[PDB]
């Protein structure tokens, strides 16, 4: 992928430049403030990825993460993980860590971790400067509609100065008067500094005037010296707005390039819709698989290489190809294929006892954990082994190939085959327990199924695309009714072998089944597996 | 044999007296939590207003002390 | 096979009946009538979002109180702000108990004392339970905060709270009023206070009554100029009389060429009482007189030309008075409202307040039984029409925040009726704008009677100035006719002594009471009058001058030398120096100027007790030149001198330096 972000030294502008391409602006700053830009960074093309402690980070945010932390890592720069405080938002600690966790899950160490609140002093300082330099007045109206006219424009300077000084000292009533700019762009709705009266996370108490995303996340690009600043694609009729605060205070600028809002189908990610689904009961937690939250796909298996490789395939532009799980579940099929070894396991546990086979208990035998040259792990063989009844019908249709009377079937990774003998039914008419002697098919005879012997575990959880079709919204009325085929469900029977392991985010192939990953409910005794991808089907 | 349907019309008339007497429990325990949590919500009205009282007295204690060396403006 | 399969189909569709039921309930259910509030959430939120306000406010009160100052401080105001903290914190379920923060007096009860603990024990309800003020008071001494002034706190009465002051703070402002000028902080920003004071009747001779409202009037006017109020002075002159018609009718005969030839008319009253004799006796005159007093109401070009000239003689005599007393003024007597008076007569019929009686139109104030006359029997406008159509312009055009009416105590019935009537129709509110009547007593001679002279009618005020600089000169040739610099100190003394005593012995005596004009007790060199002040004031600018300390040697030494207050008497003086704004506040409120004269005398009493006690300059006996200068005690005599000189600027008395 960094073959494709290095090719943006084959498209963009190197350390410095800045004046070359974008919405370039020339003041008594361009050649003498950019001189200081390179006199602090050294070039070092700095970017940033700035979410919120409210944030939930869904797969589409990986196009954001791969971009910033990537271009830095590609073209030898750094990148700020910058938590967007602005308006104080309580606490929510689970996502405060979810972000830091997920950032590293993909493999990037953020150069620095900063909060927006870190710079409330110089944001205020430059706010004081903005009222004096003009283009900043104290108005009201709102909430008399932020959209109705445009009053108090060219008001007296000092009046808006002492009022802004009053605004923070507590001489106001949480609503009266804001601090706007003489803004145009759009529909000229300016709000630089509002007034709250609410505690903060980082700088609690002390403060009761707090800026806004527009004002905050323009200057901080400057402040921390950024030479790219990659915005998503809600920020189109806002290109004017970003280049407006810089130069109006004269600063080393970003350039702000935009990428395409790449969502995904079959998906819902908003916490007001999810923490709903948590409480309805369709899903477990916010990290429940089939949710498409980044912290969920981790649970589901899905190697962080597989998520990044997907991005190098369909991204790095301004086109927002909101695509499908099929072409993404086909990208993780690429990785679990040879990042995770073979193992095989049974579900419809059917007691099969082998009469005539050599020696006593166990007998090791080694399994090709990988159909390569790397090496073999071992699982106990005969007697009393386990196949699933889905590989045995009493009366077979010609399409059968597994176990039938007189139709012996091979045992995976074994020089042996069982011929089928007498079968037991027990109480009613259930195929209870069958038996057979093995002919050690060195004598050449195809059906070659899987098996376990001296088995083990407990739980295997199977998951489908939660909605039977696409992003529940496009006028079906409404969103809480695509939760069809249960999806779900679990099997706490499940007999697996000694290939595992017993640790809890490892991945496997269960031979002739699916690719399976371990889940954070596992111990070393009562272990539990998610079924990640479907084994190459469709 | 002829005492099952006599005991049944005793234990089905039980559901009768159960779910009536239950609906007087289930609606007296509503007045309890309502009578209480209401007269506390108008007792927040005695704090929140007494707060603005000892708030407005204090903004005019500052503004008499921030004119002591500072500037004051109107009205507003 | 299917009742399990289709029940889900009636369970798949029932979901929308629940989903969309909860959907449209989100819209038409919220607030469709007068009120709006979520009590569970919001009222528990406004309780914190605003309890966070008291903290962010208190933190900003601690910021601007910490960073000082460039001024002086109303000491008593900032004590009711540390008891305002202390007392209601000590007792959180009381609203507004008394805050009797007074001085008193002699360091016996300390410097200041607060009798408020009574007004917490006196606040004796909850079924008559004995609460001793002593346990009440000391429950406030353990719950009084930290400050920048207090050293020790004491109890000594039934509940008396006697207070002592920390030396550190007392001297900190004595320097403050020294380097940066003795000034009071922009009190009451951009408020507009107009004062109606001088206002004598033109062509009638201005007298002592109408003079008492000239010195009391412009002394007040410079107070609010000093406080920080936007003051404008008004001469409510009486150039709108039915008597003015009697004058021009005498002019049309005396001088038929008044319009083309300047009229040689000397005295106003001799010409007036000439028109008066014409008035009472003749019948052709009196019918010409009141037929032209309506011509001038109608802005008659030729008649008005007369009127303009008449005033120019009685107003040249008036500017012969203002020049001396240094009264800056702006004339707008009732002549100005002859236009809008007509639109006020109309407003009281539109409002239906006017009753029909005796061919006149009168209005009844619900406070008294005395009605107002706004319509004469001949379509003329009176005094009730003037000051009522003028109390609106001073309200809705000038947009004043407070107006002071300085006339005598005999028209008080009138003004508190025009006031109450003004509030009635709804021009202003008694607590949005305080319209107050600055009244005063009557002028009496040394024989207790009307004032005065041999005859003596109305005493001409110019002769008072004549016998005001002759009296001030006969005492000042004993024997300063030689020491005085010919032009400088003769003029400076006799013109400060004359207009000093006259202004003072009337502002020292209570304003509301009858002022006894005693030319011998008013210029008594040994008395409370300005005779002693201006003499002992040069005497303080002489302890510095007799020590060879120029304009630079004191203005730098003040900026560096801190002042000592160890002795008992220098502590008694050091207090009264800072009482200055605590005395000025009382007079901003009660408007009795007689408590400033009591104070300018108050610091000079503790001064002669000081300058005699602790030695300012004291070497030596058997040889007397030098040296023992106590610079910190020289800063005291620069502080006392800068205080009185700004307090003299207020009284109107021009201070002197050498004498």
């Amino acid at each position: 992928l960094m073959e494709q972000l290095r090719g943006e030294a084959l498209k963009f502008h190197k350390p410095g430049e800045n004046y070359k391409t974008p919405g370039y602006v020339v003041t008594p700053h361009t050649m003498n403030l950019l001189k200081q830009h390179l006199e602090i960074t050294g070039g070092q093309v700095r970017t940033r990825f700035p979410p919120e402690p409210n944030g939930i980070l869904h797969i589409g945010h990986a196009k954001a993460i791969n971009f910033n932390f990537g271009y830095a890592k590609a073209n030898n720069g750094i990148c700020f993980l910058r938590f967007d405080d602005t308006n104080p938002e309580k606490e929510e600690a689970k996502f405060f860590t979810a972000i830091c966790d997920m950032v590293a899950w993909l493999g990037y160490t953020p150069y620095k971790v900063t909060y927006a609140s870190d710079y409330f002093d110089q944001l205020y300082a430059w706010a004081v400067e903005l009222i004096r330099r003009g283009l900043a007045y104290v108005c009201h109206q709102r909430g008399e509609e932020l959209k109705l006219p445009s009053p108090w424009r060219d008001r007296p300077m000092e009046e808006s100065l002492l009022l802004f000084e009053a605004m923070r000292k507590g001489k106001f009533s949480e609503g009266e008067a804001t601090l706007r700019m003489k803004l145009v762009m759009g529909k000229m709705d300016p709000v630089a500094y509002r007034v709250k009266y609410t505690p903060h996370h980082r700088t609690g108490d002390k403060w009761c005037i707090y800026p806004t995303y527009d004002y905050t996340h323009c200057l901080c690009d400057s402040i921390e010296h950024i030479t790219h600043s990659l915005c998503t694609k809600e920020f189109q009729a806002r290109r004017s707005s970003y280049f407006w605060l810089c130069n109006a205070l004269d600063v080393y600028c970003p350039v702000q390039w935009e990428y395409g809002r790449l969502n995904l189908h079959y998906a819902v990610v908003s916490k007001r819709k999810i923490l709903q689904l948590v409480a309805t009961g369709a899903v477990r937690d916010w990290d429940d698989p089939r949710l498409f939250t980044l912290t969920a796909l981790r649970r589901r298996g899905f190697p962080p290489e597989a998520i990044n490789n997907f991005c190098a395939r369909v991204g790095v532009t301004v086109a927002q190809t909101t695509m499908e799980p099929h072409l993404l579940e086909a990208c993780v099929r690429d990785v679990l294929n040879d990042t995770a070894p073979r193992a095989m396991a049974v579900l419809e546990s059917l007691r099969v006892i082998i009469t005539n086979f050599p020696a006593a208990k166990s007998l090791d035998i080694q399994v090709p954990n990988f159909p390569a040259d790397e090496g073999f792990h071992q699982v106990p063989f005969a007697p009393i082994v386990f196949i699933e009844r889905t590989d045995f019908k009493e009366e077979p249709e010609p399409g059968f190939k597994r176990l039938a009377w007189g139709q012996p079937v091979g045992l995976r990774h074994t020089g042996y085959v069982i011929e089928l003998q007498h079968v037991v039914k027990g109480p009613s008419g259930c195929v209870e327990s069958l038996e057979v002697t093995c002919r050690r098919a060195d004598a050449g005879e195809k059906p070659f199924i899987h098996w376990v012997s001296q088995p083990l575990m407990c739980e295997v959880r199977l998951y489908e695309r939660l909605f039977q079709h696409e992003d529940p919204t496009e006028v079906p009325g409404g969103f809480l009714s695509d939760l069809n085929l249960a999806s779900l469900h679990v099997v706490d029977a499940a007999l697996v072998d000694c290939s595992v392991a017993l640790a809890p985010f490892d991945k496997f192939q269960f031979e002739r089944l699916g690719y399976f990953s371990v889940d954070p409910d596992s111990h070393q005794g009562k272990l539990v597996f998610n079924r990640t991808v479907t084994l190459k089907e469709d | 044999d002829a005492v099952l349907k006599r005991l049944e019309q005793k234990g089905a008339e039980a559901d009768q007296i159960i779910e009536y007497l239950k609906q007087q429990v289930s609606l007296l325990k509503e007045k309890a939590i309502l009578q209480a949590t209401l007269r506390e919500e108008k007792k927040l009205r005695v704090e929140n207003a007494k707060l603005k009282k000892e708030i407005e007295e204090l903004k005019q204690e500052l503004i008499q002390a921030e004119i002591q060396n500072g500037v004051k403006q109107i009205p507003f | 096979d299917v009742l399990v399969s289709e029940c889900s189909a009636r369970l798949l569709q029932q979901e929308e009946e629940i989903k969309s039921l909860t959907a449209e309930i989100d819209r038409l259910k919220n607030c469709g009538c007068l009120g709006a509030s979520p009590n569970l959430e919001q009222l528990q939120e406004e309780n914190l979002k605003l309890k966070y306000r008291l903290n962010i406010l208190r933190k900003s009160l601690q910021a601007e109180r910490n960073k000082p100052t460039k001024n002086m401080i109303n000491i008593i105001s900032r004590l009711q702000e540390v008891f305002g903290h202390a007392i209601k914190a000590a007792y959180p379920d009381l609203e507004n108990p008394p805050l009797l923060v007074t001085p008193s007096q002699q360091a016996k009860f300390g410097d200041y004392q607060c009798n408020s603990a009574m007004g917490i024990s006196q606040m004796l309800k909850t079924k008559e339970q004995k609460v001793n003020p002593r346990e009440i008071a000391e429950n406030i001494t353990k719950h009084l905060p930290d400050n920048e002034c207090i050293e020790k706190v004491e109890i000594a009465g039934p509940g008396f709270i006697n207070v002592h002051l920390r030396k550190d703070f007392v001297s900190e402002q004595l320097t403050s009023l020294l380097v940066n000028g003795v000034q009071l902080p922009a009190l009451g920003e951009n408020k507009k206070v107009i004062v109606d004071f001088s206002s004598p009747n033109i062509a009638k001779e201005m007298h002592v009554g109408h003079l008492r409202s000239t010195i009391i009037g412009e002394s007040i006017s410079r107070l609010f100029e000093f406080a920080g109020y936007d003051v404008l002075r008004l001469n409510h002159v009486g150039d709108w009389g039915t008597q003015f018609g009697m004058l021009i009718a005498h002019l049309q005969d005396k001088f038929p060429d008044y319009l083309t030839v300047s009229p040689p008319i000397g005295d106003l009253q001799v010409f007036y009482k000439e028109s008066k004799k014409r008035f009472d006796t003749e019948e052709e005159f009196k019918k010409r007189a009141y037929q032209c007093v309506v011509l001038l109401q109608g802005k008659n070009p030729d008649i008005t030309k007369a009127w303009k000239l008449i005033c120019d003689v009685s107003r040249q005599e008036l500017n012969k008075i203002y020049d001396a007393l240094d009264v800056s003024l702006i004339e707008r007597g009732e002549s100005f409202y002859q236009d809008r008076m007509n639109d006020i007569v109309k407003e009281f019929e539109d409002r239906g307040f006017v009753q029909v009686d005796d061919g006149r139109k009168i209005v009844f104030v619900p406070g008294c039984s005395i009605p107002l006359t706004i319509v004469k029997s001949d379509g003329g406008y009176t005094y009730d029409t003037s000051d009522l159509a003028a109390i609106k312009q001073r309200l809705f055009e000038e947009k004043a925040d407070m107006i002071i009416y300085v006339v005598d105590n005999g028209q008080s019935v009138h003004f508190q009726t025009i006031f109450a009537a003004a509030q009635m129709i709804g021009w202003y509110d008694p607590k949005v704008t305080r319209v107050f009547h600055a009244g005063f007593g009557v002028v009496l001679g040394e024989d207790k009677k009307k004032f005065k002279t041999r005859s003596g009618e109305t005493v001409r005020l110019m002769d008072l100035l004549g016998e005001g600089l002759k009296r001030s000169m006969d005492k000042l040739k004993e024997k300063e006719r030689d020491k005085v610099l010919t032009a400088e100190e003769l003029n400076a003394a006799q013109t400060s002594v004359a207009y000093g005593c006259i202004k003072y012995a009337d502002l020292s005596h209570n304003r509301l009471n009858d002022y006894i004009f005693s030319f011998d007790k008013m210029l008594d060199d040994r008395g409370n009058t300005a005779a002693y002040l201006l003499y002992a004031f040069t005497r303080i600018r002489s302890i510095a001058r007799l020590a060879n300390i120029d304009e630079e040697m004191l203005q730098k030494a003040a900026r560096e030398t801190k002042i000592l207050l160890d002795h008992e008497k220098e502590w008694k003086l050091g207090r009264c120096i800072l009482r200055f704004p605590e005395i000025l506040q009382k007079i901003l409120d009660d408007l009795f100027l007689h408590t400033l004269c009591d104070y300018i005398y108050e610091l000079a009493t503790a001064f002669t007790e000081f300058y005699d006690s602790c030695y300012c300059v004291e070497k030596d006996r058997q040889t007397g030149k030098i040296l023992k200068v106590n610079m910190w005690r020289m800063l005291l005599c620069e502080a006392v001198a800068a205080v009185m000189a700004k307090g003299f600027d207020i009284l109107g008395i021009k201070p002197v330096q050498r004498m």
